[PDB]
Parts: C-alpha cells; structure tokens; sequence
C-alpha cells in the first residue's frame, strides 16, 4: 500500500491506472481522469481545483473531507455513495454510466 | 363516413332505402319520392306542397312578407337534374355537419330523440302518436309504417324562408311538454344569404369591400338546432315574443324575435335574456320531465307493436337519461338533468359551429341579410368537402376570401329579391324623405327585463372551448335504437300542423313631422343616381336634397372647391394623386385632446357627417361631447333603475357551534352572488339597449364612407369622359387602382372611427350604468353588516370572536371588482375595458422611466432624479437599469414636496421589476440588506433582499416593525425565481393589511392596524447598504408607485401590460446570438445531434446533470446540449431584436460549425422529422419558422407544423406536425449571472 503525503500535482493528464494508493492533504490543480481505471484508491483531506473526469471507472475508491471544486464529472461512476463528508464547489456532475 | 353508398337519384324503390312514401297530411297526397339517408332521417325531393293545404300555389303572394330579402321561383326543383343536385347538396352538408365533434354529437343527439308514445287515452298503455310516423309503400302493393325523426323538404313558396314544423294534435302541445315529435324541415342547399361585415379589418387590414355569403352549412346547422329543441319538447312559447317599441320616428318598425331564436343563435345574442326567465324555463321543463318520468312509472302496457315493453323503456330512459333505482321507479336527477339541458340549449349554438367551422358569420340578428346567391355545390371544385368554400392551398383560404363575394364571384351569383327596395318605408318630413324598415334603431321595450331583487331571502344552514372536448369525452355513443317493427296505420295518416300564432301587418307609409333634421337626412344627402349630367358636391344639405345633381359632403371647404374646377389633359394626373392624399388627409384626422376619460382618440367629423346632437361644427361637437361623455351619442338614452335589494334573515338554531359559522359562510357566499347577480342583469341591459345603437351607427359610417368615395370617383370618371381620343390613348387611367386605395383609405379610418364607438360605449358602461346599481348594492353591503353585527354580539356570547368581526368588517367594507371578462365574449369590447383601467392608473405617483436618453418621470410629481456615475444601462434596451455594491452605483429621486404627509400611506401600493443573480458566497446566508429605501429616523419602508428571499419592511416612529417575506429555495432543478425577471407588487391598506404579490399571484398577508403614524421620506433611495458581498448587484426596471390601494384586477392585468419575445430570463430575444434549447413538457432531458444530414436528426437525451455548490444552491445544468442561433429572413428591422410573427432561419452550431436546420415533408406521416443539413443545403426543404412558440413553414407558405418532438419509438425525435403540450419551447442565451461554466 502506497501512501501518499503532500502532494502538488500540476497540469498532469492521467492515462493508465493506478492501484491500492492513499492520499492525504493533496493539492490536484488542473489535473485530468481520462479513461482510466480506480481500484483500491483513497483520497483524504484532498484538495481538488477545476479537475476533469472522463470515462473512469471506479472500484472500492472513496472520497473523504475532499473539497472538491470547479470539476467535470462526465461519462463516469462516481455515484454519490462514494463521496462521503465532502464539499463541493462551482462543481457540476454530466451524464453518468 | 355519416352518409354511405351516395343514392344518385334514379336508383330503384327497393323499400329499405329508396321507397315511395306517404306523409302524414290534413288531406289525401300522392306518392311521394325520397331516400334514406341513415337511421331515422330522411330527405324529401320535393317541394313542399303537401303538408300545408293554404299554400297550393308557388306564385308571388301580392302582399310580401316583413322580410329583410326574400326571392321566388316556380320552376325551381322541377326537373330531375335539380332534384339530383339538390339531393347531392344536403347530403353534402349532412356529411360536413357530421364532420366536427360537435356537430357529430348534435346529430347523435338527433338520432336519439325518438318521440314518446304517449298517445293512450287510458294512463298506463303505451300508444305511437299517429301522427309522427310515414307510410312506405312497397312494391308488392302493401306498405309498412315507420317512425323517424327528421325529413328535408325543399323550400315553400317563399324559396328562402328557411324553416321548421312540425305536426300538432287536439289537446297535447308536443313541442313544449317534454313529448316531442317529427320535425319538418323546410332547407335548400342551392341559395345562400348574403350578409356585409366590417369587423374584419382588425384582422385582415388589407380587406377590400364585404358583402360576404353565409355558409350553407351554418345555415342547416340553426336549422338541426331548432329541430333538436323540438324533439326533445323544449321549445319555447312562441307567443313569448321579444316586443319592441314602435312609437317613434327612429324606431324600427316592427319585426318579431321569439325566445327559442335567441336561444338557437347563442353567444352573443343569448345575452338578451335575463336569468330569471331563464330560470323559470329551467324549472318548467324539469317538472315536464317529472311527469313524464310519473307517467311512465304508471304505465305497465302497450299495444300495437312487437318488442318488450321493456326495451322501449331503455330507449326512453337513454333518450331522456332518466335513473332507476333496481325498483322500477324511475327518477330524474338534478345533475344530469342541468348536464342534459345545458347540451341542449348552451351547447348547441349556431355561434359555437361558426367558430369550430372558421367561417364568416353574423355576430348578432340585427345584421340583416341583404342579398340572395346562387351558388354550386355538388362540384368539389367549387365547395371543399372538409373546409368549406376556404379550399386550402389556394388564394381562397387566407383571409377567409372564400366567403368574399367580390373575390369568388364566379361561385356566387347574385339574384333580383322580390322585397322592394322601399317597399315596407317610413316618411320623414321637415322636403321629405323616406327610409326603408330595415335601417332603423332596434329599441327593445322595458318589459322584456324583470328582476326579482325585491324579494327577501332567508338563509339556512345549507344553502348555495375546452369544456366542448370535455363534454365531447364524456359523451355516449354506441347506442342508437333500432328500427322497430309497427302495426300500420291506415292508407291517410290525417294531421294538422301546429298552430302558429298570427301576427297583425304592421303598417306601412307612416308620416312623421319633426322640428329638426335627423341623421336619416343627412345619410339620404350623399346619394345620387350617376345620371349623365354633373354632379357637384356642396357642404349645405338643404340643396343637396333638394337638386337631385347636388351631393352633400361633411368634409373641408377648400376640398369641395377643389373638386368643383375643371382642369385639362396635362393636370389630370397632378389632379388625382392630390384629391387621393387630400382624402386620405381628411379621413386620417385625429383629436390630440386627451384629458376626457378613455375617449383618447376622439373623432370631429362624425359629428356634421351624421348630425349627432343637432350641431353641424367639429369643435361643437367635440365640446359637446367633452362636456356630455358619451350620452348624446344615444339616439335614445336608456332608462335603468335598480330597486331596493331585498334584506336577509338568518335562523338561529339556539345554542350552536359550527352550523352558525356555516351560516355566516353562507351569508358571505350569497352576498358574493347578489353581487355577481346585479352584474350580469346591468350588462345585460347594457347589451340590450346601448350596443344596438352604436353598431348602428358604425354601419352608417361605412355606408357614409362608401358613398363618399362613390360620389368622388363618378365625379372623375365624368371629367375622365371628357376627353377626345389622343388624349384618352395617350393618357391613360384605370379605376381599379383608385377603388382600391379609396377603399383602404377608408378602411384605414374604419379602424379608428370603430375603436373610437368601442370606447365611447365601454365609457358609457363605466360612468352611467354601475354607479346606479353599486350605491344600492353597496347600501345592501351596509345593512347586511348590520345584520352580522346584531348577530356577532346579540349582548351575549353563547356563541363561537375577533376573527368572525374581523372578517366581517374586511369583506363587507370593500367592493368586488367589476369585469365584462366575466359577462361578454366580443373580443374587441374585451380588450378597451381592460387596457382602459390600468392605462389610466398608469399616471400615478412616480413613472420612472428612461426614454430621450433619460431617466425622467412622466407623473410630473418628481422633483429631481439624480443618476450616479456607477449605474449601467443595457445597450440592447435603454429601460433596465444595473446598479452595483459600490457607493456611486446610487439613484436619488427627489420625490415631490407636495405629496409627502406624516400620516400618509394609508391606502398606496408599489410595483417594479428584478432580477437577482445567484447566490455564490457563503457569507451572504442570514446577510440582510435594504436594496431600497424610503425610510428617516426610524420611520418608513424599505425593500431588502436576503438568502433567496424578498423583505417589506414597514416601520412606525413608535418601533413597531412590520416585515413580510417572500421566499425560495435555490435547491431545485427549475426556478422561476432566480435569474428570471420578477414582478414584485406591494398593497398597502393601513386600515387593514398589507399584501404581497409576485407576478400576479398571492402570497402572504400581515396585519398593519397596529401601526399607527408612519412619516413620510423627503427622497428616495437604489443603493445597496449593508451587502457584505463585494460583486452583488441588481437588475430592476419600470418601478411604479401608486397613490391608492390596489386590487387582485388591476395587478394581474398589470403584469401584462408591462409584459416581442422573451427568453429565459424575460430579456428580449437578440438575433445572431447562440441560445441553449428547452422544452416545458421535458425539462430533465436536453436536445442532442445524430449524424447530421438528411439522413441525420435531432433527439432527446439526458439527463441534464447537476450543478450544485454545498449548503447553497443545487440545480441541474443548464448549458447543454447544441447552441441555437437566429438570424434575419425577411425581416426588415434593421435591430437584431425578434418580434411576434417574425420568419426567420434556425441554424445550430455542432463542434463550432454551423448547420441550417430543415426538413422533408413529402415523408409519409403528420409528423415530420427534422433534419441538420449544411449550410449549401438545398431550398426545397423547408426551413423558414415564424415566431412562445415556434411554426415551420413551407416555401409555399403551408404551415409544416408547430415545432415540436414525438417519441419515434424508443426515441424522442423532432417533428413539425399539425396535444395540450409540446409547442412551448424556451432559449438558454449565455448569462454571466448564471455562472455554470461551460466547455
Ligand atoms: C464560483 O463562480 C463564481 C462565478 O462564476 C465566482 O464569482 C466570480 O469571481 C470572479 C473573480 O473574482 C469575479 O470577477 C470579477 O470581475 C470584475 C470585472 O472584470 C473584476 O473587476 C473583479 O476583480 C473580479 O475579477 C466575478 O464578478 C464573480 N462573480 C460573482 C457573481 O460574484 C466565484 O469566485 C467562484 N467561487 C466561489 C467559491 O464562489
Ligand atoms: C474532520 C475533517 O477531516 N475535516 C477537515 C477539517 O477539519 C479541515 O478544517 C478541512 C480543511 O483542510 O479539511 C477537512
Ligand atoms: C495515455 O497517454 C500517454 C501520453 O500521450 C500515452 O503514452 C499512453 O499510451 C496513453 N495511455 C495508454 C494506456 O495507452
């Protein structure tokens, strides 16, 4: 299991997949999900900003105290039982799978 | 189809269908020919020479009939090829009768009414009346008797009189007592009326003349109606006649209108009957029909035909919709019977199938036909089966032009009437005239109305388009009784038609001595008869009657001197453009003097034109009428008188809780009744005895006009005839052109001189008539609330007590608002009493309004208006105004020291415009601040705005804050409260309440009676104060305050008067600007491309998705799907904003590109699927719309179909084809106060 403190990920479009992460305190700034694949992915005290989502797919990933804002949920399956205790900001949510 | 296998006319006489036939008759009759047409009707063709014996001839009687126009003929229907077009012709009409729901229930209804057999001597046997059946005789040499209902003769000698009989007996009166029985029906198919209409213009404002023609199907249409009040025994008394006043000079000279023609003609005419004797007919015929239900509970026999007893009980029982409760004890219901008789009489109108059938037709009786036409229609060509003579596709459907004679005229051809021209005439001498019968003022007598408002009441503790379709679904069907077999009667069935009773000649060549001229004179002035010598016009009538070349004219001096001078060949043409301008100039003149009460536009020229008031001056007439409203108009002025409103007595059931609240709930409802009640009997007096003359008088300009213009182009044509050869080749001319810019001259003041009549008599209405009957009804409210007061303390309290004075003091100290909305249809009147009310009240207290590049106030009471450096205007429309959270973004209006009390405000209103941008920062939750204010020293009201919700404030020197609040939820997927402009109305009574209203609907009420002094404000405040937000600003626009309280009325007409297009926000929809799609029906779902192309389409996807900041709003997107994109057609504004009936292209933008929008229509099916083409598409497919909704066209201008979506399948495709939703549609323009982010 990696964990992950502290991180600044900026301007970084996300293609392949990746697995059986914790992150705590990120800061995903202009970030990109394109067609890739969640399993067994936390996210803690994370900080998202006008991030975008496409056609992923999630498996056992669980979103906690993230504020999440100015994001694009578009063609995903990120239902809203696996968001628990987060903020959202200007956020939108498209058309889901 | 309602008529099948068309029956020619030389088909055999196999006896089921086609027979020879004997009639019921006084005498003996031959056999007769005629075809069934379906069960229990048939069709006669024959002239009617049988069932009347005093009418054996068909010649001319030597003393003509009191009738408007009346032809004869002798030869007609004699030969074979008339018979078989005239039997083509009702059968034609049949089907079209039979075509529209409501005629295909009338005929259901017709069918139906099977007459009772209740012809027994002895009370319980059931016998067929005698009298009600016919005799087919077969063949063999044996004939069999069948019942029916109805039979089509052709006309009586009179050929045009249009009517129906029927067949009478010694002691039973079965048209009027529940019985019924066979209706004769004296039609022809081959002639039509021909009327004249001019309130068509409104509509079509490039008519020409009129002289239009009656519809033949509306025509048999009045004729079934008479027929089914017949069969059912309901028709009216016949010698309850609509009398008239005959005494004076101005006075028509008689003509009888009996109750059941006013009943059959409907709509308007049904008005002239009061509710009383309405009432009283209602009760009648329910009585009827309880003993007819007694009767046929007695009766347990029958003799003379086959079928059970019972089975004829059910038929009678369906006929009649009669209940049995499983004890064969038959019963009527209040419910069904009022269900039953309100079909029959209110239903059935000839009003209601004029307007489901789009034709031309009189609007009232007194529009007397003027013309016999013959006319064609066994020929498709000429008379389409579905739409009448408006054949589709053609010139002929816009406009109704199919009725216009002067347009179709190789359909119709006009006939010599044998009425003379003056031969029913009155005589009126001063030099004397004569005046035909038919052109004089209809004055009904006061007999004609009664009231019952005298009478006391005393109350108990229980006391008290569309619906077309409604009545149409829960209509039955299915059930028609069937032929059934009769013992036959003997070979003459004897028989005497029902009596008529007889009406005495009224007199004729009746000499009348006056002291002044009438408008009959004036009118007789401006005729000629286009003799060879020249005629001059002259502006003294006293020559012109006299020297029959002298024409009198109203018009100006230098006019008349104009047209007196000769002229030559070079000026002829300078001659004729300047007397068509200077005509125009004179038939264009308007007064500018406004200041009478909503007579804005008044007109000087009618007054030496028709001699109104004995002056011959226009400034006369204009003082005249100033001083004297709209009374010397009147011919006569109409008396009305409202007696004293009869008290009311409540019982007292000694020591009770809830049955006296619902006495006081009882008493509140039938004081809203009484008052209703006292409405409905004023306008309908109103109706009776003031409209007449005005449309009269209307009538008189037109012809006035016509003949004016006659006059001007026979004088020309005579100058014209002058000429040698070279100068008549040389210089040409043509009097088609001249007639038809004379006649939209004369149109173009036929629309100001009729809307001019329609104020005067709305005016007439509000100033001389309701005050009468308020200060009685009000003195009613008076002792009513004495009455309530007595039994709200009686100087005990066993009772059930501030509410019930509360509400009794509320209700009985304010008046119901009076509106004809609730009294009359014509459109036109509709229209001038509202716009009236609320543009007067327009001028108030402040009228802020930006117009001449300022913002100034047209109520004249503002002192000065300050405008800050900050505020903003919209460019598109310089109204609204933008004010922002900064100190500069201010407005001061210095309101005017004259209206400022410390006790003011006591009865006073305000109303204004916004439009509130969405909430983003958190801190602004719980954050209140004042967005306007007229509030110093702690005294005064404010406006503020907070968390998605509007706050009044009002606030005494003594601390007493009152705050109402209007709020809503920013948590939901559409908003009509957010981003959208808002109506915001505030009334204020200080006695009693303070009321809020949000685009005309109700919200909440607070009591302000504990306020006590509330100091007036020197100015008024636009700023925000207090807004904790560093980007929150506004949008308001036309604030408007009033100086009184004002009333649900007069608010909700309000809103749509300050109400071109919108879009979502009420902003005005912009051309060549990309919008977002959305339609009412489907909001979740937004619109999306497939493939586009010809083969490619528009569809339904979803869902929108959510847009959503926590804890401070949730709602779906809004910015999806394809942008929308309207640019210029044909329309010639050079400004890019859209307007009503505007064609323009659609275009869509997919990935940044753009695409026409169009379709095929050629593609099977009403829906039409539209398609996204490219921009080099090709022109046959239509894309032209018109303009909330949305109409393809065809390039041939064929309407596609209203713009729209069907759900092809599993997909929710878009269509344009010919549902109570799916028109409504909505534009989504980019809106940064929105703030969803698109990509
Ligand atoms: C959520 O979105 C809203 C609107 O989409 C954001 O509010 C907006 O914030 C911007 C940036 O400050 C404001 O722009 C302003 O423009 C003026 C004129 O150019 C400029 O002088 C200012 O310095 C400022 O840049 C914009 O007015 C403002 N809109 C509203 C309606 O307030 C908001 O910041 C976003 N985030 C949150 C948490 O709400
Ligand atoms: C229980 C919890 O984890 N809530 C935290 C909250 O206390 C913190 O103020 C915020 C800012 O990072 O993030 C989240
Ligand atoms: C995602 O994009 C990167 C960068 O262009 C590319 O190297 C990679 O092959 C893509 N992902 C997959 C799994 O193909």
């Amino acid at each position: 299991m990696k964990v992950f403190f502290g991180e600044h990920v900026y301007g970084a479009t996300i293609n392949f997949t990746m697995e059986n992460q914790i992150h705590q305190h990120g800061k995903l700034v202009n970030d990109k999900f394109t067609r890739m694949y969640f399993k067994h992915v936390l996210f803690e005290d994370t900080f998202f900003d006008e991030c975008y989502f496409e056609d992923v797919t999630s498996t056992d990933t669980y979103f906690k105290n993230c504020t999440i804002e100015s994001t694009i949920f578009y063609n995903t399956d990120l239902y809203e039982h696996k968001f628990i205790n987060c903020r959202f900001i200007n956020s939108t949510f498209l058309e889901q799978k | 189809p309602f008529v099948n296998k068309q029956f020619n006319y030389k088909d055999p006489v196999n006896g089921v269908d086609i027979a020879y036939i004997k009639i019921p008759n006084a005498g003996q009759m031959q056999p007769v020919k005629a075809f069934k047409i379906h069960n229990k009707i048939w069709v006669i063709p024959e002239r009617d020479t049988f069932t009347n014996p005093e009418e054996g001839d068909l010649n001319p009687p030597p003393e003509a009939k009191q009738v408007p126009v009346s032809y004869y003929d002798s030869t007609y229907l004699s030969t074979d090829n008339e018979k078989d077009n005239y039997l083509k012709g009702v059968t034609k009409l049949f089907e079209r009768i039979y075509s529209t729901d409501l005629g295909r229930m009338l005929l259901t209804s017709i069918v139906r009414g099977i007459p009772f057999w209740g012809g027994s001597t002895i009370d319980t046997e059931l016998k067929v009346i005698d009298t009600n059946c016919i005799n087919v005789i077969q063949p063999d040499g044996s004939y069999r008797s069948e019942e029916l209902n109805l039979v089509i003769i052709g006309p009586s000698a009179d050929i045009i009189q249009f009517e129906c009989k029927s067949f009478g007996h010694e002691v039973l009166n079965l048209t009027r007592n529940g019985y019924g029985s066979t209706q004769y029906i004296r039609f022809s198919p081959d002639f039509t009326f021909g009327f004249e209409e001019s309130l068509e213009v409104d509509t079509n404002p490039l008519l020409g003349a009129g002289k239009f023609a009656t519809d033949p199907a509306v025509t048999l249409a009045h004729q079934l109606i008479h027929a089914g009040h017949r069969l059912y025994g309901i028709a009216i008394n016949p010698n309850r006649v609509f009398k008239v006043n005959t005494n004076a000079y101005y006075e028509m000279s008689g003509l009888e209108v009996s109750f059941e023609e006013l009943r059959t003609f409907g709509g308007h005419d049904a008005k002239f009957i009061d509710s009383l004797q309405e009432n009283e007919f209602r009760l009648y015929y329910y009585n009827k029909f309880k003993d007819i239900a007694s009767t046929l509970n007695k009766a347990k026999s029958i003799v003379g035909t086959t079928a059970s007893l019972q089975y004829m009980k059910n038929v009678f029982k369906e006929k009649y919709l009669l209940s049995e409760d499983t004890s064969g004890k038959f019963s009527v219901d209040k419910l069904k019977f009022d269900k039953l008789y309100k079909m029959l009489t209110e239903i059935y109108t000839e009003d209601n199938f004029v307007k489901f059938f789009k034709v031309l037709n009189a609007k009232t009786f007194l529009n007397f036909d003027k013309a016999v036409f013959k006319i064609n229609i066994v020929p498709k060509v000429n008379y389409t089966i579905y739409d009448g003579f408006n054949l589709r596709n053609t010139n002929l459907a816009a406009n109704f032009n199919g009725q216009n004679t002067e347009i179709n005229n190789m359909n119709f051809t006009k006939l010599k009437n044998f009425t003379g021209l003056f031969e029913f005439y009155k005589l009126l001498c001063v030099l004397c005239i004569k005046v035909n019968n038919w052109d004089l003022f209809f004055s009904p007598s006061e007999d004609n109305f009664t009231n019952d408002l005298n009478k006391g009441e005393e109350i108990t503790s229980d006391t008290n388009l569309d619906l077309i379709q409604q009545y149409y679904l829960t209509f039955n069907f299915d059930n028609e009784p069937e032929n059934i077999s009769i013992e036959n009667l003997s070979s003459d069935i004897i028989g005497q038609l029902e009596l008529m009773p007889n009406i005495e000649r009224f007199p004729n060549g009746k000499k009348y001595e006056l002291d002044k001229y009438t408008m009959f004179h004036y009118l007789r002035a401006q005729e000629f008869e286009h003799g060879k010598s020249r005629i001059a016009l002259t502006n003294s009538v006293n020559e012109a009657l006299l020297n029959p070349s002298r024409v009198y004219t109203f018009f100006s001096s230098d006019y008349v001197k104009k047209v007196n001078k000769a002229t030559e060949a070079a000026m002829f043409l300078g001659w004729v453009e300047q007397l068509v301008y200077d005509f125009t100039d004179e038939t264009s003149e308007v007064s500018t003097t406004d200041k009478i009460a909503d007579i804005t536009i008044i007109i000087p020229y009618i007054g030496p034109a028709l001699n109104i008031g004995n002056m011959l001056y226009k400034d006369d007439f204009v003082g005249a009428l100033i001083f004297s409203g709209a009374v010397i108009l009147l011919e006569f002025i109409p008396e009305i008188a409202i007696p004293v409103l009869g008290t009311f007595a409540l019982v007292s059931y000694i020591a009770n809780k809830v049955l006296t609240v619902q006495t006081i709930d009882n008493a509140l409802s039938k004081r809203n009744e009484k008052w209703d009640e006292v409405y409905k009997y004023i306008v309908t007096n109103w109706l009776a005895k003031v409209n007449t003359q005005i449309d009269l008088i209307r009538k008189k300009m037109k012809e006035a006009l016509e003949n004016q213009a006659e006059a001007t182009k026979a004088i020309i044509n005579y100058q014209y005839n002058q000429y040698t050869e070279e100068e008549k080749n040389n210089i040409n001319f043509n009097i088609d052109d001249l007639s038809s810019k004379l006649n939209e001259s004369i149109n173009k003041a036929m629309i100001n001189i009729n809307k001019f009549l329609n104020q005067c008599s709305v005016s007439y209405l509000m100033n001389s008539m309701i005050p009468y009957g308020v200060k009685r009804l009000e003195d009613f409210d008076a002792s009513l609330k004495d009455a309530l007061l007595k039994y709200i303390y009686d100087n005990r309290g066993t009772l059930i007590v501030d509410r019930l004075k509360d509400k009794v003091n509320n209700t009985l100290s304010t008046d119901i608002p009076f509106q004809l909305s609730k009294y009359v249809d014509n459109q036109r009147l509709l229209s001038t009493f509202t716009e009236y009310i609320k543009n007067i009240i327009n001028t108030s207290i402040l009228n802020l309004r930006y117009e001449s590049n300022h913002l100034i106030d047209l109520s004249r009471y503002a002192s000065k208006i300050n405008i800050g450096s900050k505020v903003n205007f919209d460019p598109i429309d310089k109204n609204q105004i933008q004010l922002f959270n900064l100190e500069s973004s201010k407005i001061e209006v210095i309101l005017k020291n004259a209206i400022v009390y410390n006790s003011m405000y006591e009865n006073f209103s305000t109303s204004f415009w916004i439009r509130i941008p969405k909430y983003f920062n958190s801190i602004s939750l719980n954050n209140e601040y004042t967005i306007i204010n007229c509030m110093e020293n702690n005294s005064g009201w404010k406006v503020s705005l907070n968390y998605g919700e509007i706050i009044w404030t009002l606030q005494d020197t003594q601390e007493i804050k009152q705050r109402v609040v209007f709020k809503y939820s920013q948590m939901i997927n559409i908003s009509d409260y957010i981003n959208r402009w808002i109506f915001v109305t505030i009334t204020n009574n200080r006695l009693n309440n303070s009321k809020i209203y949000i685009n005309g609907r109700l919200i909440d009420q607070k009591p302000i009676s504990n306020l006590g002094n509330i100091h007036a404000s020197n100015n008024i405040m636009f700023k925000l104060d207090g807004c904790r937000d560093t980007h929150r600003y506004i949008w308001i626009k036309y604030f408007n305050l009033f100086d009184k309280e004002l009333n649900e009325k007069e608010i909700k007409d309000l809103y749509d008067n300050q109400s071109i297009l919108k879009d979502f926000w009420g902003d005005y929809l912009q051309y060549d600007k990309p919008y977002y799609m959305l339609n009412l029906y489907d909001p979740n779902k937004y619109v999306d491309v497939n493939n586009v192309g010809i083969r490619g389409y528009m569809y339904l996807k979803g869902p929108r998705g959510s847009v959503m900041t926590t804890n401070i709003y949730l709602n779906s997107s809004l910015y999806r799907g394809a942008k929308f994109i309207i640019k210029k057609y044909a329309s010639g504004n050079k400004d890019n904003i859209v307007r009503n009936n505007d064609r323009v292209y659609i275009n869509v933008v997919v990935k940044n590109k753009e695409y026409r929008l169009a379709t095929n229509a050629s593609q099977a099916g009403v829906e039409k699927i539209l398609s996204a083409l490219e921009i080099p598409d090709v022109g046959n497919l239509s894309q032209v719309v018109v303009m909330c909704k949305m109409n393809l066209q065809d390039n041939n201008g064929n309407d596609i179909g209203f713009i729209g979506f069907h759900q092809f399948n599993n997909i929710a495709k878009l269509v344009a084809s010919n549902r109570t939703l799916g028109c409504s549609w909505e534009f989504i323009p980019v809106d940064d106060g929105w703030g969803e982010r698109p990509l």
